[PDB]
């Protein structure tokens, strides 16, 4: 049942409020505009956005990682 | 014309051609495919309706205002558990948009002649 080893945590989903303003910045004029990056291969499609890496970009599907 | 409307939803919900969640709305407008959309307006979300409108108001979509949120949510069914009664545990939705591909009906007519004028 219990161990002496404490338990290590699994990577939950949490819950984020409202995150897709977080990629669609709501500007002035009635204009779309993205910050974060696509993923230009035609495997996955354009609706789906890739992570926001401080360093690089990852890929979602493909792990086709771009490097700066 | 309401009627029309549920109807509308309610075939949609048996081919499965809508695409529930703002999230799949959003992949529906960026790959071009916004058709018809509802939107409810006088609620209480404080900047929600802007961003909202924002996207509703990008390419050939319209343009439908209803009254809640929350009444929303029976229409496209997220919580419609005990379908012989009233559901006591549900949730609610902004937006719901509809992809349908059997367009072809009885009100339809009316429907896009509404749309379209
Ligand atoms: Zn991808």
């Amino acid at each position: 049942k219990s161990y002496t080893t404490p338990k290590k945590n699994k990577h939950k989903r949490k819950k984020v409020k409202l995150a897709v303003l977080k990629y669609y910045k709501v500007d002035e004029n009635g204009k779309i505009s993205r910050l974060r990056r696509e993923c230009p291969s035609d495997e996955c499609g354009a609706g789906v956005f890739m992570a926001s890496h401080f360093d690089r970009h990852y890929c979602g599907k493909c792990c086709l990682t771009y490097c700066f | 014309v309401n009627t029309a409307l549920q109807e509308v939803l309610k075939t949609a919900l048996i081919h499965d051609g809508l695409a529930r969640g703002i999230r799949e709305a959003a992949k529906a407008l960026d790959k071009r495919q916004a058709h018809l959309c509802v939107l409810a307006s006088n609620c209480d979300e404080p900047m929600y309706v802007k961003l909202v409108e924002a996207l509703c108001a990008e390419h050939q979509i319209n343009l439908i205002k209803v009254d809640d949120n929350k009444k929303l949510g029976e229409w496209v069914g997220l919580c419609k558990i005990d379908r012989e009664g009233k559901p006591r545990k549900v949730v609610g939705c902004s937006c719901v948009v509809v992809k349908d591909y059997g367009k072809e009906s009885q009100a339809k007519d009316v429907i896009e002649e509404y749309f379209k004028c």
